């Protein structure tokens, strides 16, 4: 199937309370690879995966350099925004920045993301043609003036369809064993009652990789949404996902209804009745 | 733009009694990122509890995982207590192994 | 891998 890669960057500012805290962290699909805390006994870029442990220290020094001038670059914006909406210097905020590429079946190209948000609102995002950019509101028109004539798109596009897809394609043969797995979920389905009048009937999805899953309810092979609850797919801790979701019954009737799952380690849905 | 945490409090694999495991504590779909996670047994804070490297999802929110080593059993009863500036007081969650 | 440049808003 397809795959990703995405960084994830968030920095705060806390005045009065020391300069901003900078997290980084890198995934492939939906398993982290690398961490970066700029309060953290290291001051390097850290493995979190075994395969990202074949490579040599080049890499770790090259990471290093490039994650420590991100953390210092978000602490110049944290200022150039704080001018740009005319706040005080008392309040916190927030910057964060996302970028990344997606590959089909085939590992070629499908789209790359760059992307920026303010105080946990959209700021400026290049958009799927690599291009050009959207600006969220007036001061990021700012932004984007800059950007075009500095034509930061081009060494973007660049990076993205070369530079992500080869070394996401590495990351995959590197990290095959497990990165290139697909674990199935181990389904079952509960029945609970309160009363004589209604049954809730739970369909449990676990020890599933990768998070990518699908679980609906149907009554008479109809697709059924009402009076259902359907949980965020979750972490378990040990690099697998869990899901359920439930539905809430008549007494007597919950045989009418069945649970489909769908996911890429499954040959075929699978179907379960109570 | 704020926005309130979600709290999903779980075991890493089915419960049995006497047998260890870890206790979950997710939050998601939270901003800002500024958020407190107590685990509880029985009403008290475990204090040796761990958690994942701040991330965020395509809205944005922020999302961590809380966790600890723990041996369930029939008596003791397990919760995750979260603060947000969202929240007027802290928000109890107690754990049930069946969801 | 990282980008390797410097982008400021």
């Amino acid at each position: 199937g397809s795959h990703s890669m995405r960084y994830f960057f968030t920095s705060v500012s806390r005045p009065g309370r020391g300069e901003p805290r900078f997290i980084a962290v890198g995934y492939v699909d939906d398993t982290q690879f690398v961490r970066f805390d700029s309060d953290a006994a290291s001051q390097r870029m850290e493995p979190r995966a075994p395969w990202i442990e074949q490579e040599g220290p080049e890499y770790w020094d090259g990471e290093t350099r490039k994650v420590k001038a991100h953390s210092q670059t978000h602490r110049v914006d944290l200022g150039t925004l704080r001018g740009y909406y005319n706040q005080s210097e008392a309040g916190s905020h927030t910057v964060q920045r996302m970028y990344g590429c997606d590959v089909g079946s085939d590992w070629r190209f499908l789209r790359g993301y760059h992307q920026y948000a303010y105080d946990g609102k959209d700021y400026i995002a290049l958009k799927e043609d690599l291009r050009s950019w959207t600006a969220a509101d007036m001061a990021a028109q700012t932004t984007k003036h800059k950007w075009e004539a500095a034509h930061v798109a081009e060494q973007l596009r660049a990076y993205l369809e070369g530079t992500c897809v080869e070394w996401l394609r590495r990351y995959l043969e590197n990290g095959k064993e497990t990165l290139q797995r697909t674990d199935a979920p181990k389904t079952h389905m509960t029945h609970h009652a309160v009363s004589d009048h209604e049954a809730t009937l739970r369909c449990w999805a676990l020890s599933f990789y990768p998070a990518e899953i699908t679980l609906t309810w149907q009554r008479d092979g109809e697709d059924q949404t009402q009076d259902t609850e359907l949980v965020e797919t979750r972490p378990a801790g040990d690099g697998t996902f869990q899901k359920w979701a439930a539905v809430v019954v008549p007494s007597g009737q919950e045989q009418r209804y069945t649970c489909h799952v769908q996911h890429e380690g499954l040959p075929k849905p699978l179907t379960l009745r109570w | 733009i704020q926005r309130t945490p979600k709290i999903q409090v779980y075991s890493r694999h089915p419960a049995e009694n006497g047998k260890s495991n870890f206790l979950n504590c997710y939050v998601s779909g939270f901003h800002p990122s500024d958020i407190e996670v107590d685990l509880l047994k029985n009403g008290e804070r475990i204090e040796k509890v761990e958690h994942s490297d701040l991330s965020f999802s395509k809205d944005w929110s922020f999302y961590l995982l809380y966790y600890t080593e723990f041996t369930p059993t029939e008596k003791d009863e397990y919760a995750c207590r979260v603060n947000h500036v969202t929240l007027s007081q802290p928000k109890i969650v107690k754990w049930d192994r069946d969801m | 891998r990282q980008i390797s440049q410097d982008v400021k808003l």
